[PDB]
DNA sequence: GATTTTATGTTTAGATCTTTTATGCTTGCTTT
DNA sequence: AAAGCAAGCATAAAAGATCTAAACATAAAATC
């Protein structure tokens, strides 16, 4: 019955599950060396020992060990550009500490975790912390009182519990109350809490209320993929350098280097060659790091090409970038007079403006205020002539 | 497709072409329908009666489930979904319960049936010009509802605006535009002359006068009366319902000197030029100090901010201390400032003799800006009924 | 005379789409007319051919508020002659409730608007357009308490709202005339000391 | 009259092909094979992937997805491992409605017969707990997110942040496939969601930029196919309906044609497309908009005119529907106006021509009109009231727009270029000559 | 099994932060 | 000397954009 099952979910005794595959999973022996190279190159498969992160690993390990043996607790704030492997490092060091606790070299502890964007309202986080405590579920105000009752009361034995915090910035409110309580909770010496928050901007507590994972350079981003590949020589040794040069400057994501190599491995599968070539990596970088705004302007119909020339001529003639539609239509009638092809009457030109605005070649207003709607140019003006002649 | 247009042509003369177009697009129901049909024309073109006659004729004659709607009723989208599903899924009862566009799409998706009964759907949204003012996901869904629900529908829309006003920043799918031209004068004469039998049978209802009504209210006499009427009002309006509504009353005042004994254009061209003055309008005092306050309000809102030192772009807004100063200057008796006089200020506010533009939160601070709203003629009537001329200032 | 003319107009519209409506040129003051309107409601609950909800301008900040107070006032006036949700009281529920009750007899649906001047123009035009959309299925009449003159009705109503309306004017007596009658007939009547 | 029944059969078949037939795809051999091999890789091998179709509106985005799923679903290896989660941005407005449609359409145990219990936060935590349980031994989930940009318009892009995070963990073998129109929608994503995204994109700019294959597609859509193609398409539609769009479709098997009738019809269509007039009209439409939805709309309104009294397609019908397309309608609205509104329009034209597009008002135009009214000797009889009704009627047909006070004293702006007014003076029927002499002044 | 009650998730309307614009007002220069 | 236009200016109000407090309808369980 539905009532017994919703009570089974709310007390948590029913395990969530997905339907299993009816067909068995495919056997490992049939996989090609390129296919195994692709499967080891997926972003999900985090190595047990992370290449080129050993300094931050030993820092977090010595810190959390010296805070979890001495029973004192506190706060720590790691931060950096996304793609720097923060959460993989902190989850890896907590995994090593729990593996240590199974061998009883360390006092036992419960590892809690949250994630700010897996919540709805920020106050719902008060339910989730308690959901990984006793496992009981309750409304957030009673959850607030019970988190207080586990935290305000000096009642030994109080086991230390770490609190990893994904995405602290999404927990901000107009009151900023939840993040403020999550920071104030370690200050109680009786409830031996320690919190490890993970964030992107480096100065958030100053901005609206340490450790910094710097982005990978060319050699670290070489080292990550060349340890990920294993002993197969499916990649030539310069293709990883080419990926590291074209990714280490732009953003430094580890995920971008990995799926660029994976998509290049897929293009090598399309070429039916067992080893990649550097032009495969050139094709993968040309596809995944691109805008087709040149190809879009090349493949618009001729009246939108006339319209796109006319907005650029209007930014030249009036000298401002945002234009009223009537001056664009006057420049349109000039260019259509020069080319010798007639232009559609202005309602169809409003349709062309709305269609190019849907494609974000230009930023246009709703067409209820025709011949007074503002028009910006979104594509850069040189790309128009570069797509139209070349 | 033949029976529907053949049954709607006699009711709707001078409109054979638009009926031919709609009866080819959504006439037969075994055929598929286009995803949306946007027909439009001026006020009084005859489209609400046209689509309503088309939906009731198709839903009585054939397999379709029809639904009419008026978009001004739908001040929130769930009321629109309730009316649409309440007509499209008959006898649902009070088990109907739609919350958003997804639930309406699923409950319309379940209504799909086998092709062998060849069902269709139709939806008409009158006054669709309001549809762009509301939630602004309703128009893109309403155009491609056939693709979305995988049914066999066709969402008609109706407005006076051309379709090019309707576009938004995300764009819309395909639509079938359709224009209805307003009538030229010969066709408006044909429309007003089609009802000659009904107006003769009405005139027979109200015996020498009935003896001359039955002998001299014939067809060509009514055609000459219609030419004599459209010689006058056609330049002022082509709106066919107003021409019917005024043409019957002017026939009632026209018929007197053929009830007794051209030979008529003078007798009716008298009253017709008074009848033009009362087009569109459809019909069938002040306290003394409020008079002086309305006079001083017109002086404060017309005689500028700097002419008033020597007397003492549209109308100009003014603070009320300027109004009390002009009231003191024009009063020549100097009344004490009782509560009743400031109450008279607030009653000229409430009766739309004055208006507010700003300062509403601090009217007692005197910083509020007011705006007198009266033309020259009535304030001259006020200065006449007082006898105090206002043209000197 | 005016009250019997109004009741005769309501019954003659029950004898009967452009909605009938009857403006009544009330004086510039308000409270003197109020009891007059209540007496009119009693007459339409005397002959039992109409039910009536006053639609004061305080209740019409928006079109949604106007429609809910209209439907709630009609259903609660009918209950008072003999508690559904505020979020549910749409015009469609009013149509289903009217055909749920009144069909085997046709009681008129009266909506007094005592302060025609005080309304915001947009909500008023939308309300008259909605009531024009539903006339024929629901027998409506509308009465306008215009505190000024006919130019306010012809000016405030737009081209199209005036095109879809059928207004007829009645006149209550002017205030100086009323003070003249009250002074000749009561305060100068001999029989009070 | 069986031949007239044959023409009714051709007309119904043609309207079904132009309007329905959601599966068949023309061209795009590279992108369709790319999406198809990605879907087989996420169905069989258990890889998680992300993809983002982009293109102009009216390019074959949804039709490509229907062709790929119609090829893959009756494999019955794809049909047993995959649970497909369709999603839209127009219908699933705020994220909670999308999450309820996910929990309903995955047949999760929390849902029951199309209705889900519990709080939305509970449904979110339960959905992540279900996707957490998957290894490679779980069924592969295939999200298809049409209108990705409106999902970017959600708060925090929060659903998207989860939908890519499952792709970058070794949990359930999903496959996110966004489909959207904007070509820089990847800029809209927040830098976390931009980081989690696989950056691969697939563009579908239409291949019919040249005129000749546009005429080839027009020759294709009007032709009746040979009968063995009808048998093969009937077998394909039957095999897909044995196992959503499938309940109503093109279904060629209800229609059968004699080969001589196919030869006569396609001879008529190739001969009609050979003529210079039909090529001129299609040249005009191809200069307007290349997108195939426009040509399918034009073809539907051409095919609908095939009455039994005039059975054959002719080039003059092409020219007639092209004349309906290329004409303006504001010029067709201004010819409906009566002479008083037209004089108010021409007074606004003279005012904004003399003072150069300055804003106007009813009283300034009343002065400019009463300069003409007292010398007209045909407009003497009108008052302030009829002209005020004409002014409000010009306001409500949106030939005048407010600059965004009395009804007679709003500021206003004209909505027309002068060529529209100069043309509507010409195309108007029976304009009085005195207004024409004012038009020449 | 039905009612009631109340605990809670959802909705809706107001509150508040931008920022635009903007306009009455300051005051200050300039001019007849 | 004052009268009028002007650089600006400084708060104000008008969307408008976005969030929070109050309401409120619904789910669910306690009890009769
Ligand atoms: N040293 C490394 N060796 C191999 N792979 C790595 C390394 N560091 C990071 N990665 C890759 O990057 C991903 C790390 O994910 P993680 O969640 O830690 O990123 P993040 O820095 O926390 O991003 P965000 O801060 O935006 O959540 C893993 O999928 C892993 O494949
Ligand atoms: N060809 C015709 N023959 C007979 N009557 C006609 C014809 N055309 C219009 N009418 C009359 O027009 C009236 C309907 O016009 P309709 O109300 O559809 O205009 P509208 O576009 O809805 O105006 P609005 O949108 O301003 O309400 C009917 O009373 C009908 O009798
Ligand atoms: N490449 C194509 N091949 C076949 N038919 C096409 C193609 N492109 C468009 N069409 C036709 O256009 C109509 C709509 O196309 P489609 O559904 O692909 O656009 P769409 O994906 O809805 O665009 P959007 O999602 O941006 O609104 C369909 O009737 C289809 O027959
Ligand atoms: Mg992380
Ligand atoms: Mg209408
Ligand atoms: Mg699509």
């Amino acid at each position: 019955t539905p009532s017994q099952k919703m009570k089974k979910i709310r007390a948590g005794e029913l395990s969530p599950s997905m339907q299993q595959r009816t067909d068995l999973p495919a056997k490992d022996s049939s996989k090609s060396e390129l296919q195994l190279a692709r499967e080891q190159l997926h972003v999900s498969v985090v190595p047990k020992s992370l290449p080129c992160r050993e300094r931050e690993f030993e820092n977090i390990y010595a810190f959390l060990e010296g805070k979890i043996q001495d029973q004192c607790g506190g706060c720590m704030y790691v931060s950096g550009v996304p793609g720097t492997g923060k959460t993989a490092t902190v989850t890896g060091v907590i995994r090593t500490l729990q593996r240590m606790a199974k061998q009883n070299e360390l006092p036992a502890f419960e590892y809690l975790e949250i994630n700010g964007m897996r919540l709805t309202e920020p106050r719902q986080a008060y339910v989730q912390i308690y959901k990984q405590l006793t496992g009981k579920t309750v409304s957030w105000e009673q959850a607030h009182a019970l988190l207080e009752k586990r935290f305000t009361t000096p009642a030994p034995r109080r086991v230390t519990t770490v609190l990893l915090v994904d995405e602290l910035d999404i927990l901000c409110n107009r009151r900023q109350d939840v993040v403020y309580n999550l920071l104030d909770w370690p200050t109680k010496s009786a409830a031996k809490l320690v919190v490890v928050t993970i964030a992107n901007t480096m100065d958030l507590p100053e901005r609206l209320l340490r450790l910094t994972f710097q982005p990978y350079s060319h050699k670290q981003l070489q080292e990550i993929v060349t340890a990920r590949l294993g002993g197969s020589e499916t990649f030539k040794g310069e293709a990883v350098q080419l990926v590291a040069r074209k990714v280490a400057a732009v953003s430094g994501d580890a995920r971008r280097a990995l799926d660029i190599c994976r998509r290049a491995t897929e293009i090598a599968d399309t070429a039916a060659v067992k080893c990649v070539t550097m032009l495969h990596v050139q094709q993968a970088l040309a596809e995944m790091i691109a805008s087709a705004k040149v190809q879009a302007i090349r493949n618009c119909s001729r009246m939108e090409q006339i319209f796109l020339q006319a907005i650029a001529a209007e930014v030249t003639r009036t000298g401002v970038e945002e234009t009223t539609f009537m001056g664009v239509y006057q420049q349109v009638e000039t260019i259509a007079a020069f080319m010798g092809v007639t232009f559609p009457p202005p309602g169809r030109a409003l349709r062309l403006c709305s269609k190019l605005g849907a494609e974000r070649l230009i930023i246009s207003e709703h067409s209820r205020n025709d011949l007074f709607q503002k028009i910006l140019l979104n594509v850069s003006a040189d790309d128009i002539h570069y797509a139209l002649r070349v | 497709m033949e029976a529907i247009c053949s049954s709607l042509e006699p009711l709707f003369p001078c409109r054979e072409a638009a009926i031919e177009t709609l009866g080819e697009l959504i006439g037969d129901s075994s055929e598929t329908y286009p995803s949306a049909i946007y027909l439009f024309g001026h006020s009084g073109t005859g489209k609400t009666a046209l689509t309503r006659a088309f939906l009731k004729e198709c839903g009585k004659r054939q397999n379709v489930r029809t639904a009419h709607l008026n978009a001004i009723e739908c001040y929130t989208t769930k009321i629109m979904l309730e009316i649409l599903l309440d007509s499209l899924a008959p006898d649902q009862g009070d088990a109907l319960k739609v919350d958003n566009m997804l639930d309406f799409v699923e409950q319309l998706r379940r209504q799909a049936a086998t092709r062998v009964e060849d069902q269709g759907f139709l939806i008409a949204v009158d006054n669709a010009e309001r549809l762009r003012d509301m939630d602004a996901n309703v128009l893109p869904v309403l155009l491609r509802l056939q693709e979305l629900t995988n049914l066999n529908l066709c969402v008609i829309l109706l407005s006076q605006l051309p379709f090019e006003k309707f576009y938004n920043k995300t764009g819309l799918s395909e639509i079938v535009c359709l224009h209805l031209a307003q009538y030229n004068k010969a066709e408006t004469q044909r429309i007003l002359g089609s009802d000659f039998q009904q107006v003769r049978n009405q005139l027979l209802e109200q015996k020498k006068r009935l003896e001359i009504c039955q002998e001299a209210v014939t067809e060509d006499f009514y055609n000459n009366y219609l030419n004599l009427f459209l010689s006058v009002f056609y330049k002022a309006c082509r709106d066919v319902p107003e021409l019917q509504l005024t043409a019957r009353k002017c026939l009632s005042t026209y018929l007197e000197p053929v009830l007794d004994g051209s030979r008529l254009w003078r007798h009716i061209a008298g009253p017709l030029r008074s009848a033009l003055t009362q087009i569109y309008m459809r019909i069938e005092e002040l306290p003394y100090y409020a008079k002086f306050l309305l006079i001083a309000a017109f002086l404060a809102s017309h005689n500028a901010a700097k002419q008033d030192k020597r007397l003492f772009l549209g109308p100009k807004s003014f603070s009320i201390d300027r109004l009390l100063a002009i009231f003191y200057a024009i009063l020549e008796e100097k009344v004490g400032l009782t509560c009743n006089l400031l109450s008279q200020i607030s009653t000229l506010v409430h009766l739309n003799l004055l208006s507010f533009v700003s300062g509403e939160q601090n009217i007692m601070e005197g910083s509020a800006r007011l705006q007198c709203t009266i033309g020259l003629e009535f304030v001259l009537q006020i200065g006449k009924v007082v006898g105090f001329n206002v043209r000197q200032y | 005379r005016t009250l019997e003319q109004l009741v005769d107009f309501v019954v003659g519209q029950a004898e009967r789409e452009v909605l009938p409506t009857a403006a009544l040129l009330t004086g510039i003051n308000q409270p003197d007319h109020l009891s007059q309107f209540t007496a009119l409601t009693q007459r339409l609950h005397a002959q039992r051919a109409a039910m009536v909800c006053v639609l004061q301008s305080r209740d019409c900040a928006t079109l949604k508020a106007a429609v809910e107070t209209l439907v709630f006032g009609l259903v609660e006036d009918n209950a008072e002659v003999e508690r559904l949700r505020r979020s549910q009281c749409t015009m469609k529920q009013l149509k289903s409730w009217y055909t749920n009750n009144f069909d085997s007899e046709r009681r008129q649906l009266v909506v007094i608007l005592p302060d025609f001047e005080c309304f915001n123009a947009s909500v008023l035009q939308d309300l008259i357009l909605i009531l024009s959309a539903h006339c024929g299925s629901l027998p409506f009449v509308l009465v306008l308490g215009v505190a000024t003159a006919m130019t306010a009705v012809h000016g405030t109503l737009p081209y199209h709202v005036s095109s879809k309306i059928r207004l007829r004017v009645f006149q209550t007596q002017a205030a100086p005339t009323g003070l003249n009658e009250v002074l000749d007939k009561v305060l100068l009547s001999p029989k009070y000391a | 009259p069986e031949a007239d029944r044959e023409l009714v059969s051709i007309r119904r078949f043609l309207k079904e092909r132009l309007q329905r037939d959601y599966t068949t795809l023309r061209g795009y051999a590279k992108e369709r094979s790319n999406v198809r091999l990605l879907l087989q890789r996420t169905a069989e091998m258990g890889e998680s992937n992300s993809l983002l179709l982009l293109g102009p509106r009216g390019s074959g985005k949804t039709t490509l997805i229907n062709s790929v799923l119609a090829d893959l679903l009756p494999n019955k290896s794809f049909g047993e491992n995959t649970l497909i989660v369709h999603l839209d941005g127009n219908l699933h407005t705020d994220d909670r409605v999308a999450l309820k449609s996910i929990t309903v359409q995955m047949q999760l145990e929390n849902a029951a017969d199309g209705k889900v219990f519990g709080s939305f936060a509970e449904n979110l935590a339960f959905l992540l707990q279900c996707l957490k349980a998957g290894g490679k031994h779980s069924k592969s989930v295939i999200f298809i997110l049409e209108e990705f940009d409106l999902f970017c318009a959600h708060h925090n892009q929060t659903l998207l942040y989860n939908l890519f995070d499952v792709s970058q963990s070794a949990q359930a073998p999903i496959c996110v496939l966004g489909v959207t129109c904007r070509l820089d929608v990847i800029e809209l994503l927040e830098k976390r969601v931009k980081s989690r995204f696989s950056h691969r994109q697939v563009f579908l700019f239409p291949s019919l930029r040249r005129f000749e294959d546009y005429v080839d597609l027009c020759r294709d859509l009007l032709s009746l196919p040979t009968g063995n193609s009808l048998l093969l398409a009937a077998e394909k539609i039957y095999n897909l309906q044995n196992i959503y769009f499938s309940r109503n479709h093109f279904d060629p098997g209800e229609y059968g044609f004699s080969p001589r009738l196919r030869d006569a019809w396609n001879k008529q269509i190739c001969k009609v497309l050979a003529t210079q007039q039909a090529r001129s009209t299609l040249q005009a439409l191809h200069d307007f908009d290349i997108s195939e939805a426009y040509l399918k709309n034009f073809l539907f309104r051409l095919v609908a005119h095939l009455r039994p009294q005039s059975p054959h397609i002719t080039a003059e019908k092409m020219a007639a529907v092209g004349s309906q397309f290329e004409g303006d309608d504001k010029i067709e609205l201004l010819c409906g106006l009566s002479v008083l509104e037209l004089c108010l329009i021409i007074a606004i034209k003279h005012h904004s021509q003399i003072y150069d597009r300055d804003s106007f008002n009813f009283e300034i135009i009343y002065a400019r009109f009463s300069k003409f009214a007292k010398v007209s000797t045909t407009m003497q009889a009108v008052e302030r009231s009829i002209v005020l009704k004409a002014f409000e009627h010009l306001r409500i047909a949106e030939l005048i727009m407010p600059l965004t006070v009395q009804k007679e004293f709003e500021m206003h702006k004209l909505a027309l270029t002068y060529s529209q007014i100069h043309h509507c003076m010409q195309r108007y029927q029976a304009l009085p000559t005195e207004v024409a002499q004012w038009a020449q002044s």
